[PDB]
């Protein structure tokens, strides 16, 4: 398996 | 700007997915992403750090985690 690295990162609303 | 640390998450089958998180990240976000990628419900899994249960609102800072620390995933079941 290849290495796997996952990065864990309102007035305009219309509804 | 604080730095990401990279954690290794080891599954029941010894597969690995690494996650970058900040020291203040609530680890529910890692749990949810892992479960999504495994295609199973988050509540079917328990996530351990040094054998102790990782809470949704635990942070790496609270757990004393560092670069290259390991999280193990077991069935809840």
């Amino acid at each position: 398996a290849e290495e796997r690295v996952v990065v864990i990162s309102n007035s305009s609303s219309r509804y | 700007e604080g730095e990401y640390i990279k954690l290794k998450v080891i599954g029941q089958d010894s597969s690995e997915i690494h996650f970058k998180v900040k020291m203040t990240t609530h680890l529910k976000k890692l749990k949810e992403s892992y479960a999504q990628r495994q295609g199973v419900p988050m509540n079917s899994l328990r996530f351990l750090f040094e054998g102790q249960r990782i809470a949704d609102n635990h942070t790496p800072k609270e757990l004393g985690m560092e670069e290259e620390d390991v999280i193990e995933v077991y069935q809840e079941q």
